[PDB]
């Protein structure tokens, strides 16, 4: 509240003094969001600088930029034409087209978002208006089942009192209808089309605090301007029902109503393995710096001793030797650049981009009915799926499925049973016992118990008649016979099931217009009147009512609970215990229950208490607390009738999914804004918790932790936790001469909180705010730093579906909010069991194995130059052909890496699901870490030692028998190039463990192609019109002829390739891995 | 959206094959290798020790050396002579050829000092080479056609050998001077500039190399071996790979039927000393020996193969016993 003058009526009128955003450029725009919804990432004209700025956080890309700016210099270059451009451009361009294609959808999505076609008074009258027209502070005429433009007040409507309905299941998940009131004074003044057009009294209110609970401020209209609230204010996504048309003023509008100001703030998401890649690139960078420095020192000393001391090595410069040393210290930085190659950051892209398609081509993930694809969204985080620790879920919709389906109750204590539970209809199968006498049968439910249809249609006892009459009249639905049938304009989606069951169980319910109700006794019309409407109370958990028969009979009905009616009930019930003993049967299953009764008062106390009660009915404030006492005065001697049980169909396979994911040592927490009873019901209905679970609600945990401040609970595990948003906040405690100890006061209570929470095996949080959800997410993400996946249902959770390390959105339903803000998506819940067991660990092992071999195959390729430096006088002369040094990690050894990345699978997926104990390695990092990397390094370096020092010792003695193709330079390279190309391919052959025809095809193609081009490089048939690049013609076509050039390649291969076989076999036998244990006796 | 297509590839059920890698499979490879290296190793080591080799160290760096007298004879081409002796005569054909040491023929600033196009016989690169032979591209604005440090410094020395008779008659040895090259290089690698057989007027302006005391076209009267085809010229072109190396210099031919190619006794090596290595320890020498139907003299391969085979065999049994100990035990 800072004198906004929001101006809820006029169009622009721009009364705004010097208070707009005072920046330094004319791009200044309104303080009040008019209609703009700019949820883009950037603009399409100055995309480049922002994209590239956030692109060069890849240290490897900094490195490659340095290589280009370093190599093209016409001083020391030592390499061929600057042709790193071809792979350099790919890594920075294809990712760009990737996020262009994954971001451009926002344009169209918001365009269709910002068009609604409502009626709004932009001039004189309301007019057709797309959503992007309605400015800040206007007047909207909404229609039946509309789609709320802005969060506005309401001035009039169609209903009496201009009351309205909003289905608040958009900022939350439960779908009970919430009604609202309009402005009290103007309930009679304008209420119409025209006179509002002339209006004044423009109001201001408070800038949002994302609280949804205060809404202060007062009117600016005349006649003793009065305060502002939330009961006359509307929200964004609320859908409309039974409220044909309305009228109000717009206070908050644009893309900053409340939710755009509590939900959002995307971030660039990077997987865990990426951080390790960056660290290790830093380490290899510094290592090659030291190598180049030491070698340049060597070169300078050798030149001083021998450089000017020769004559055949005459240069055109008298540059001092130390200048040569400096001038060669930048000559190895370019022949040792194959450390940290460019090939890594291209092949990574193919790996990830391929694996995504495997995510979203899975038939077993393809839903049947809805025809939904289960498609990925990001196509870059595909390996995080193997390192999860905590899953955060929203009960609304995700676990349940918005269906109630009344199950059964008892009569005089006898249960209804399941399949037959009667004499007749017993030798047939379990098939339905036909309901046919019901004129409006249309049963969306099918029962199999039959004594409950024979006693109905026959009439053996009016106890059931009492039950069903109560189940009908004690409703709150707006029954109305509009179109042939009788319409049930529902209010609370709880009684609906029983009401419809009674409706099609003969007892069709009829009109209840004002005070008089009507109902069909087996179709026969009857009429009553309500003696007193006695509503529900949250504490009371009951709603009573009384009807009078036309001839002068009245009843009572409770519609209550057990621990609320088993105290005030009749004292002369023997059947109370049979009903109770059925009820406590109902506890070993997982559906909620209510208790139903009546009291026999006709006239002796009806009027006597009635006069006092009606006198107390009118009240300034004693209508809910003192009127309650006289209200509850007659609430004794409840002569009981029976009970009722309501189920809640939720999903499929969910208990099995929860079991499996518990096996894999994952912690699963449920966060939602729904109330406590539903939370407790789901606690058992999904088997997160059973007997032997000391729940110890928020009060208890607060008290005990305050006392204790092992893991600070009575040891024994299995302590599920139930928490209110208020009590969550209370325990978190966040509602000149600077000391600021509050954070010191906090930030341990948080640590103790999270430790308690982990030491409880489950956590349920009811009545929580969308801000609170992501808040606890990144709380627990800070302490005990882990990996988090958030699976969502709707719009309230979009704040936390975008904070965790991974976000998954359920699709195929109404879902369109998460499905655009997700990172993965699919159309069930049990499908999760395959995402993290078949795809997660497969992806993790594929990527780790690839990334671990891809450094060995480069180290064991580049260190040969370093070892050779000693015998060319530190001169930066390569040890390879130059039509080979460039094609090595392009064409020779590139395919098998990719095929093993994109095809290899540890064990068959089916038994992988059958054994969810394999997953743990991903969490514990038993495949990649800061140690296995150095092992790859130390295994490549030894291979270089061998590769160089075998042909060396071969070439210090004669090799030429009769053709005289002895040692020279152009042979000391071929006889080592061949050894290098053979060793690495044999190694990848050893690592892979899922052979296919295409794998072996690729490997043997690699070897065969290298030798084929070894020959065909030595034919001038292609050296024509190419006369200055294929120098190494006729070198190996001679060299390979003799035997001594062989019988050393085999020696090197053997000596460097057996010890890895020895280590593999040894460590396999002595310390088998889980996959080994499964695989050996895998038929068993 | 519609259902995904069906493909065993897309569903990852393609036919496969798992690793039958077992304690039973592993060991036979170790042991079959352990007995496949020793036979070849000894079979080649015997031949290695069955070759007779002799160096001479033509350099003679000490003052007592018989050739020190021509260390700095900057007056005339020293026609020096040394005596030596061999103990047992040879058979077959023999090769005689020189060798250097501490001569970094693989240096970077040096291996990149050739001009392949002009060597090939190109008309153009002839009258205008490529700017890479930096000190000497236009000494006085003329082509230097065999241009480059590699070609500049082809070492100049003439050797001859005699066998002394019973009346102090050192008769000459009939040594051949052809075929000692790659058959490829004398055919395609680089040829003379085209035209008729003169080699004189087709080298206009192509001045001699600075350190070449004489221009190429009188290198050898033989029509083939003059120009860019003088086979020794090529042999020096093919750069070696280390600071120590032998280049083929001349061959011999096995005499008619059976008698010693070179019966034992004293021999006289008379050589013109013309080349300055005495500054970088370049102890230049010549050697000479035979070649069998198996190979040269290379003990290192024999010893390496023997050691590797024995070690592989040795480790195999340890693997056997350890897997025996740890099978179905703990
Ligand atoms: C039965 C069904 C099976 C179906 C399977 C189908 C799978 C086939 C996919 C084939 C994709 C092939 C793409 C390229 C192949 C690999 C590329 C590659 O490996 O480049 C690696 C090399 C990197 O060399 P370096 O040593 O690090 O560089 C050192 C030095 N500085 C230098 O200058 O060297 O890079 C280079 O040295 C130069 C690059 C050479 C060529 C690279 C081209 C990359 C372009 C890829 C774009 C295509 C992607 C399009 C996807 C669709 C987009 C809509």
């Amino acid at each position: 509240e800072c004198t906004w003058q929001v101006k809820a009526n006029d169009r622009k009128y721009h009364e705004q003094p010097h208070f707009m955003n005072t920046k330094f450029l004319c791009i200044k725009e309104s303080k009040y969001a008019n209609n703009a919804i700019k949820t883009y990432k950037y603009n399409a004209f100055t995309f480049i600088p922002m994209n590239l700025f956030e692109q060069f956080k890849r240290a490897a890309n900094l490195y490659f930029l340095a290589l280009l700016i370093l190599q093209a210099v016409p001083q020391i270059s030592t390499l061929a034409w600057y042709t790193t451009l071809v792979p350099l451009l790919v890594v920075l361009g294809v990712t760009a087209i990737k996020d262009l294609v994954d971001d451009v959808a926002r344009h169209k999505m918001d365009k269709e978002i910002n068009n609604r076609t409502c009626e709004v008074i932009k001039d004189g009258r309301f007019k057709v208006a797309k959503w992007k027209e309605i400015q800040v502070g206007d007047v909207i005429r909404l229609k039946k089942n509309d789609f709320v433009p802005a969060d506005i007040l309401l001035l009039s409507s169609s209903e009496p009192n201009s009351l309205c309905y909003v289905e608040t299941a958009e900022l939350d998940g439960e779908t009970n209808l919430k009604f609202k009131m309009s402005l009290e004074i103007t309930d009679q003044y304008l209420q119409r089309e025209d006179t509002l057009a002339t209006f004044d009294g423009f109001i201001e209110c408070e800038e949002p605090n994302n609280r949804l609970d205060k809404f202060t401020g007062t009117l600016f209209w005349r006649n003793t301007s009065f305060p502002l609230d939330a009961d006359k204010i509307l929200l964004r996504g609320c859908v409309i029902r039974n409220t044909d048309f309305c009228h109000g003023l717009v206070i908050f509008a644009g893309a900053d109503t409340k939710i755009m100001k509590n939900s959002g703030k995307t971030r660039f998401k990077r997987t865990k393995i990426d951080y390790l890649m960056n660290y290790m690139v830093y380490t290899i960078f510094v290592v090659l710096i030291l190598l180049s420095a030491g070698l340049a020192i060597g070169h300078a000393y050798w030149e001083a001793q021998v450089g000017n001391s020769s004559w055949y090595l005459y240069d055109g410069e008298d540059d001092t030797p130390s200048y040569r040393g400096f001038l060669i210290f930048w000559g190895y930085i370019i022949v040792l650049n194959t450390m940290v190659p460019i090939s890594l950051y291209v092949s990574v892209e193919v790996i990830r981009l391929g694996q995504s398609h495997f995510i979203n081509w899975d038939l077993q993930m393809y839903y049947a009915e809805k025809d939904t694809p289960a498609k990925a969204r990001t196509t870059t985080l595909n390996e995080q799926l193997g390192q999860i620790h905590y899953i955060f879920s929203d009960k609304t919709g995700t676990l349940t499925q918005n269906i109630m389906t009344f199950k059964k109750c008892c009569i005089n204590g006898q249960i209804y049973g399941d399949h037959r539970d009667a004499s007749q209809h017993n030798h047939n199968k379990i098939e339905q016992v036909d309901f046919s006498w019901n004129t409006y049968a249309d049963g969306k439910l099918a029962f199999y118990d039959h004594y409950l249809i024979e006693q109905i249609q026959s009439g053996k006892e009016p106890e059931v008649r009492q039950f069903f009459f109560l189940l009908a009249v004690c409703h709150t639905v707006m029954v109305d016979r509009t179109d042939g049938q009788l319409n049930y304009q529902a209010a609370s989606p709880d009684e609906g099931a029983l009401v419809n069951a009674a409706r099609n169980f003969g007892f069709a319910f009829l009109a209840r217009t004002q005070n008089t109700i009507t109902i069909s006794e087996l179709g026969t019309e009857r009429t009553y009147n309500v003696l007193a409407i006695l509503d529900f109370n949250s504490d009371r958990k009951r709603m009573s009512i009384i009807v009078r028969t036309p001839e002068g009979n009245i009843k009572l009905y409770c519609k209550g609970a057990d621990t609320v009616i088993y105290e005030r009930l009749h004292r002369m019930n023997p059947t109370k215990q049979e009903t109770q003993d059925a009820l406590d049967i109902f506890a070993n299953e997982t559906l909620r229950t209510l208790c139903l009764c009546y009291k026999e008062i006709e006239e002796k106390e009806f009027t006597e208490w009635n006069k006092k009660f009606m006198a107390a009915s009118v009240a300034s404030t004693n209508r809910d607390e003192a009127l309650d006492k006289v209200y509850e005065e007659i609430e004794k001697d409840l002569i009981l009738l029976g009970a009722t049980a309501i189920e809640d169909k939720l999903q499929d396979g969910v208990p099995e999914t929860i079991s499996k994911l518990a096996k894999a040592d994952i912690k699963i927490w449920v966060l939602t804004g729904d109330k406590k009873e539903t939370a407790e019901n789901i606690g058992f209905a999904c088997e997160l918790l059973t007997e032997d679970t000391t729940i110890c609600y928020g009060e208890d945990i607060n008290s005990l932790l305050h006392a204790r401040m092992e893991s600070f609970f009575p040891p024994g595990g299995n302590r599920a936790l139930i928490i209110t948003g208020s009590w969550l906040n209370e325990i978190l405690l966040e509602k000149t001469q600077s000391k600021r100890r509050l954070e010191a006061k906090k930030e341990q209570r948080q640590k103790n909180f999270v430790d308690l929470a982990c030491e409880c095996s489950a956590v349920i949080c009811c009545r929580v705010t969308p801000k609170q959800k992501a808040m606890v997410v990144d709380l627990v993400k800070r302490y005990k730093k882990a990996i988090t996946l958030a699976i969502g249902d709707g719009a309230n959770d979009v704040n936390m579906i975008k904070t965790a390390h991974i976000g998954v959105g359920i699709s195929g339903q109404e879902g369109m909010q998460a499905v655009m803000s997700s990172d993965y998506s699919f159309a069930q819940f049990r499908y999760l069991q395959r995402l993290l067991l078949v795809h997660g660990r497969w992806s993790y092992i594929r990527m780790c194995k690839f990334l671990r071999y891809f450094f060995y195959k480069n180290f064991a390729f580049t260190l040969v130059h370093f070892w050779y430096s000693f015998f060319n006088g530190y001169s930066a002369q390569t040890a390879y052909e130059d039509w080979f040094i460039t094609l090595y990690n392009v064409l020779y050894t590139s395919l098998p890496v990719l095929l093993m990345g994109l095809l290899d699978q540890d064990v068959s997926d089916k038994l992988s699901l059958r054994f969810p104990g394999l997953y743990i390695v991903g969490q514990r990092d038993l495949l990649f870490n800061y140690k296995r990397f150095f092992v790859s390094l130390l295994h490549g370096v030894l291979t270089s030692m061998i590769l160089f020092f075998i042909p060396l010792g071969a070439y210090l003695q004669t090799v030429g028998q009769d053709g005289e193709a002895p040692s020279d330079y152009q042979s000391f390279a071929v006889t080592i190039a061949s050894a290098l190309v053979i060793t690495v391919n044999f190694q990848i052959g050893l690592d892979t463990s899922y052979w296919t025809f295409v794998n072996a095809f690729s490997i043997f193609g690699s070897i065969a192609l290298y030798f084929g081009i070894m020959f065909d490089f030595h034919s001038a048939g292609i050296h024509v019109l190419f006369p200055s690049a294929f120098q190494f013609t006729g070198t190996a076509s001679n060299a390979l002829r003799q035997p001594y050039i062989w019988l050393t390649i085999i020696l090197a291969v053997a000596v460097c390739l057996l010890p890895v076989v020895a280590i593999r076999f040894l460590s396999m036998t002595i310390w088998p891995s889980e996959s080994d244990k499964i695989q050996k006796h895998r038929k068993r | 959206t519609r259902r995904p297509d069906n493909t065993a590839f897309k569903q990852q059920r393609l036919p496969a094959w798992q690793p039958i890698l077992t304690a039973g499979t592993v060991l036979p490879i170790f042991f079959i290798i352990g007995l496949i290296f020793i036979p070849i190793g000894i079979g080649i080591f015997v031949t290695s020790n069955n070759i007779r080799e002799i160096e001479i160290d033509y350099t003679g760096t000490e003052p007592s050396s018989p050739c020190n007298k021509c260390l700095s004879p900057d007056v005339t081409p020293c026609f020096c002579t040394i005596n030596f002796t061999l103990e047992k005569s040879f058979e077959g054909n023999v090769f005689m050829y020189y060798g250097l040491s501490n001569f970094y023929q693989n240096h970077r600033r040096y291996v990149k000092s050739r001009d392949d196009s002009q060597l090939n016989g190109d008309s153009s690169a002839l009258l205008n080479p490529s700017k890479e032979c930096e000190p000497y591209r236009r000494n006085e604005d003329k082509p230097i056609a065999p241009c480059g440090a590699i070609a500049n410094s082809m070492f100049n020395d003439t050797l001859e050998l005699f066998l002394i008779g019973n009346d102090s008659y050192p008769i000459p040895i009939a040594l051949k001077k052809k075929g000692i090259a790659w058959w490829t290089d004398k055919n395609v690698k680089f040829r003379n500039p085209p035209g008729g057989d003169n080699l004189e007027e087709r080298f206009k302006g192509t001045t001699k190399p600075v350190n070449w005391l004489k221009p190429v076209y009188m290198l050898d009267s033989d029509p083939d071996n003059n120009g860019f085809i003088n086979e020794d010229f090529i042999v020096w072109m093919r750069t070696a790979a280390l600071p120590t190396f032998r280049k083929l210099y001349r061959l011999i031919e096995r005499k008619s039927d059976l008698h010693p190619t070179l019966p034992a006794g004293r021999y006289s090596l008379n050589v013109t000393y013309n080349y300055p290595v005495h500054y970088f320890d370049g102890r230049k020498r010549m050697i000479l020996s035979t070649i069998s139907w198996m190979g040269g003299k290379n003990p290192f391969l024999g010893i390496a193969y023997i050691a590797v085979g024995s070690i592989s065999f040795l480790l195999g049994v340890v693997l056997l016993v350890i897997n025996h100990k740890y099978r179905n035990s703990s």
